[PDB]
This record gives C-alpha cells, sequence and structure tokens, in this order.
C-alpha cells in the first residue's frame, strides 16, 4: 500500500 | 471525455488511482497519482539519476516552454518514500485545461518505491500551505485564478478493481450518475493543510466501535489507517489479527461481516464487507482496515471507493454520497 505529506 | 474531465486507472487492487496529465510544448503524457494528502506536482525527468527505466521523463530540452528556476526541492511522504530536484516552470494540461506557467518539480532522486512504481510522479491536491516550497501555486490555485474552472471544486469517483477498476476526476464540477441519492455536506478543517473531517461515531452492526475521531482524506493513501484504540476496536469487530506491522489479518471470506459504517455529519457512509478484504495472497488477506501511531485517521482509498466525494477548495467543505453501484 501507498500513504501518500 | 468532457471539458476539465480526466479518467483514471485503478492500479492492482486498488492500491492507487493515476491519470494522465500533458506537460510541455508540444507534450508529453504523464501518470500521476492524484493526491488530496499532498501539495506538490512533481515528474520524473532526464536530469534523474536513480529512475525508473520505465518512468515517462520530462525532457526540459524538449519543451520550448520550459523555463529554468534556481530553487531546489526535497519531499517525504508517510511512509518515508522521498523525491528531490529542481523547480521549472511550464504548461500543463489537466484534461484539456491548459494552465500555464505553472510551478513543476523535476526530480534528480527518487525512492526506489517510486522507481518501480507505475506513476511518473504525484499530482499534489491538498491546499498549498504545505507546498514543500514557499510561493507555489498549486494546479487548484491556478486553475482558480486563470479563470478554467468556474466553481473551486473537483469531483471524485474512485473505482473497484473487482466492478473493472477506472475512476474519473473532474475539475469544476461533478457527475451524478456516480452516486446514489442526496449529496451530504460536510465542513473541512483545512488548518493543517489536509482535508480534515470529523467523524461522528463508527459502528459495526449494533456496535459502537468509535465515538467522534478526526481523519483526512487522502486519495493518495490506499488503506483506511486509524489511531490505534479505534484500529483495536474495530478488529475486535471482525475477529482480525494484528500482523504487528500497522496491518491485520482478516478473514478472505467477507460473506458474514457487517459494513463498517461512518456517521458523518448525520449520515451514514460504509466501508462495504467487500473493502474490509484489502488483498489476498497465497490465502491469506490483509484487511482493508490499518494502524498508525497518529491521534487523526487516514482516510484512504478503502474509504474513497465506497464514497463519491466534491472537494471545495473554496469554502472549504466536502460534499459526500454512497456510490452507485
Amino acid at each position: 500500500p501507498f500513504h501518500x505529506v | 471525455a468532457g471539458v476539465g474531465t480526466v479518467p483514471m486507472t485503478d492500479y492492482g487492487n486498488d492500491i492507487e488511482y493515476y491519470g494522465q496529465v500533458t506537460i510541455g510544448t508540444p507534450g508529453k503524457k504523464f501518470n500521476l497519482d492524484f493526491d488530496t494528502g499532498s501539495s506538490d506536482l512533481w515528474i520524473a525527468s532526464t536530469l534523474c539519476t536513480n529512475c525508473g527505466s520505465g518512468q515517462t521523463k520530462y525532457d526540459p530540452n524538449q519543451s520550448s516552454t520550459y523555463q529554468a528556476d534556481g530553487r531546489t526541492w526535497s519531499i517525504s511522504y508517510g511512509d518515508g518514500s522521498s523525491a528531490s530536484g529542481i523547480l521549472a516552470k511550464d504548461n500543463v494540461n489537466l484534461g484539456g485545461l491548459l494552465i500555464k506557467g505553472q510551478t513543476i518539480e523535476l526530480a534528480k532522486r527518487e525512492a526506489a518505491s517510486f522507481a518501480s512504481g507505475p506513476n511518473d510522479g504525484l499530482l499534489g491536491l491538498g491546499f498549498d500551505t504545505i507546498t514543500t516550497v514557499r510561493g507555489v501555486k498549486t494546479p487548484m490555485d491556478n486553475l482558480i485564478s486563470q479563470g478554467l474552472i468556474s466553481r473551486p471544486i473537483f469531483g471524485v469517483y474512485l473505482g473497484k478493481a473487482k466492478n473493472g477498476g477506472g475512476g474519473e476526476y473532474i475539475f469544476g464540477g461533478y457527475d451524478s450518475t456516480k452516486f446514489k441519492g442526496s449529496l451530504t455536506t460536510v465542513p473541512i478543517d483545512n488548518s493543517r493543510g489536509w482535508w480534515g473531517i470529523t467523524v461522528d461515531r463508527a459502528t459495526v452492526g449494533t456496535s459502537t466501535v468509535a465515538s467522534s475521531f478526526d481523519g483526512i482524506l487522502d486519495t493518495g493513501t490506499t488503506l483506511l489507517i486509524l489511531p490505534n484504540n479505534i484500529a483495536a476496536s474495530v478488529a475486535r469487530a471482525y475477529g482480525a489479527s494484528d500482523n504487528g506491522d500497522g496491518t491485520y489479518t482478516i478473514s478472505c471470506d467477507t460473506s458474514a461481516f457487517k459494513p463498517l459504517v461512518f456517521s458523518i455529519n448525520g449520515a451514514s457512509f460504509q466501508v462495504s464487507p467487500d473493502s474490509l478484504v484489502f488483498e489476498e495472497f497465497q490465502g491469506q488477506c490483509i484487511a482493508g482496515f490499518g494502524y498508525g501511531n497518529w491521534g487523526f485517521a487516514i482516510i484512504g482509498d478503502t474509504f474513497l471507493k465506497n464514497n463519491y466525494v466534491v472537494f471545495n477548495q473554496g469554502v472549504p467543505e466536502v460534499q459526500i454520497a454512497p456510490v452507485a453501484e
């Protein structure tokens, strides 16, 4: 998964 | 597609959603991840020395509208992925809307995870208070000031891979074929530069698993990440087990689960049973919800692929309705 700041 | 309409591509099992953006003159097409959790527009470039051979790279020499800038930038996302490079100015075409003189950030270096992903870069849709370089106007800021949109909004539809994938962003409007019933207006707290909302409560069946909590609408985050206590409460309701890495192992069979329902500004929004499972690997399923050490939730794709959202930067506020499916 990604976790964009 | 209509004016300001950007068809999206669903990568893998609802991992992320990217759209094509044209940058430069005559211009090249780039696949950018649309991220409401950040506010920098960066792209892989021919100045990059550790970029992916598969990424499309912006080449200043091939754009007659490229304008050099002496500033540098560096970014680090929630998961530690990063990139850095130099600033530049060029034109950006978003769904037929030509933004003139947009500040773009060319990568010189990027994390291996970016080098191996499907993205050529990211398009930040958060507020301008969190751009990494002070004074940078975001694409939404420029669409408004150049008069490219008449209402300071964008409608977001994220599809489900189980139903064919896809998604669609509409800059300056929304599409009612994508949702059912009436939109519910929810006030936004942009004090930290994000699309922050308050969830009144969360229930599973008759059980109140959580009381009010704050969260941020982040299209750039795959899962629904909850503060530790709330995540544990939810996990207990589904018999999920903690993998000790921020993720849970859940039964692959969701036919018996009740939906995770959020009460927001007086209406019900849910994470459907099917969305409780993120991925299945050699018969083990990873849940669609995880935990993090923050006091606020990161309301990612698990939730957004079930609910249409109209983002209004002007108020600011959001309008949400269950997806039509």
